[PDB]
């Protein structure tokens, strides 16, 4: 029973201290569900966070951190208790042990710690877990241990509110800029999964991704083996292009565009909707990036996908088209209508979402009034596929937004 | 002109928490 773990785990006698902290460690570590309430409020903490302590007998600090590192695994209230017991010093303490599992276990409770949200990672920081985490990224250090290095590294970049300390972000750069040419899936996926969550953070933080000179390593991997890969450096780069013209022609430099021909045409519709969803962040950009698009030749496989795609991908791929539109030469318009990009787009115009009707309509107005001239052509092919009898209709539309530009439209 | 940010669940994010066995 627990109280009998409880009551022996803080004794004398070497080896009844060992069974009771592997018995309370064997709990939390076999099931689906283990019983971490009855282990917090048995009051069991206090003796695993003072096991920490033993430099004399590194099995038992493993033990003690094993449990500690699952209790920590659960609902927030449990992992602050865990933090509340001041495990957090002791931990950071772990990570000079001459034990390897001793250290590796350190690494893994810090990381259930540091994932809770930004807070404990702020305090986790605060206390220094950074260098001698990212000291630990050697040519030498086990590949099972490399990886949970790298998991806790992820933890340390995922959360907003806030980011990461600008320090820390540029102590862990380096070190990604290490780890990004490294052979192991597992490895590589967190890797870039990190770069993903810095990108996020804002146009400064992309801005200190592309300084630490990694850009190029990571736009190949779109078209690396593992899906999972090409996915998070998918996620990535996306997230660079939504910066500045300047921060996303260092993406295009990379010849990012090469790899989007397998990404638009992939079997998964995930993967197409996140690919449209960056050549639409392309196509916003200057009209020499506009035309890189183009001579790209992805305009077609985007107006098929904008014609037959999931809702999803029609969606961006609708916002890719109007984005055209906004910022695009009348040759480079003139080569959408060529394209047969009229039915397909206007085919969007009955949609229940209203933000895609908005960006529907602007597109059509604006490609209207763009053709000064061949304004009477424009708008035949839009009465021939039925756009007329559509623009009618929405006219009907609860959005004011929508009706309003629906009349604008009709009477220009 | 301007740029956007996903609107949609990217439920592939890798673990937070991790419970050892």
């Amino acid at each position: 029973s627990l109280e009998a773990i409880v009551q022996n785990a803080s004794s004398d006698n070497q080896g009844i201290q060992l069974s009771a902290v592997q018995a309370a460690r064997k709990l939390l570590s076999s099931d689906r569900n283990p019983p971490i309430d009855d282990l917090i409020k048995s009051g069991i903490l206090p003796i695993l966070v003072h096991c920490l302590e033993r430099d004399d007998n590194p099995s038992l600090q493993f033990e003690a951190a094993w449990a500690l590192t699952n209790i920590a695994s659960g609902t927030s209230e449990q992992t602050q208790a865990v933090v509340q017991s001041n495990a957090v010093p002791l931990f950071l303490r772990l990570l000079h042990s001459p034990h390897q599992n001793v250290c590796e276990q350190a690494v893994w409770a810090l990381g259930n710690i540091i994932g809770d949200g930004p807070q404990c990672r702020d305090y986790v920081i605060s206390l220094g877990v950074v260098k001698p985490l990212l000291s630990f990224i050697s040519p030498s250090i086990p590949i099972t241990f490399l990886r949970n290095v790298t998991w806790v590294m992820v933890n340390l970049c995922r959360h907003k509110d806030p980011p990461p300390p600008m320090e820390t972000i540029q102590e862990i750069l380096p070190a990604l800029c290490v780890l990004i040419h490294h052979t192991d899936v597992n490895i590589l996926v967190d890797t870039v999964w990190a770069l993903s969550y810095l990108t996020d953070a804002g146009n400064e933080q992309i801005q200190m991704v592309i300084d630490s000179g990694i850009v190029p390593h990571l736009v190949p991997l779109l078209s690396h083996q593992e899906v999972k890969v090409q996915t998070a450096a998918l996620r990535a780069v996306g997230n660079i292009v939504t910066g500045t013209d300047e921060q996303t022609q260092v993406v295009l430099n990379c010849d990012a565009l090469s790899h989007f021909p397998a990404l638009l045409t992939h079997p998964k519709e995930k993967i197409n909707k996140e690919a449209v969803w960056f050549l639409s962040n392309i196509t916003a950009g200057n009209q020499q990036q506009v035309q890189a698009v183009i001579d790209a030749n992805l305009v077609p496989m985007i107006i098929h996908l904008l014609d037959k795609g999931d809702f999803g991908t029609q969606k961006e791929a609708a916002w890719a088209i109007s984005n055209l539109t906004i910022s695009g030469r009348k040759d480079q318009v003139a080569y959408l209508i060529q394209q047969n990009v009229i039915p397909p787009f206007c085919n969007l115009l009955t949609v229940k979402d209203a933000q895609v009707v908005q960006v529907v309509l602007d597109g059509l107005s604006n490609i209207l009034k763009m053709a000064e001239d061949e304004a009477e052509t424009i708008g035949n092919l839009i009465e021939e596929c039925g756009g007329l009898e559509k623009i009618e209709q929405l006219q009907n539309h609860e959005n004011e937004d929508i009706y309003k530009l629906a009349y604008e439209i009709i009477d220009q | 002109r301007r740029k956007r940010k996903r609107e949609w669940d990217d439920d592939d994010d890798p673990p937070k928490k991790r419970r050892r066995l």
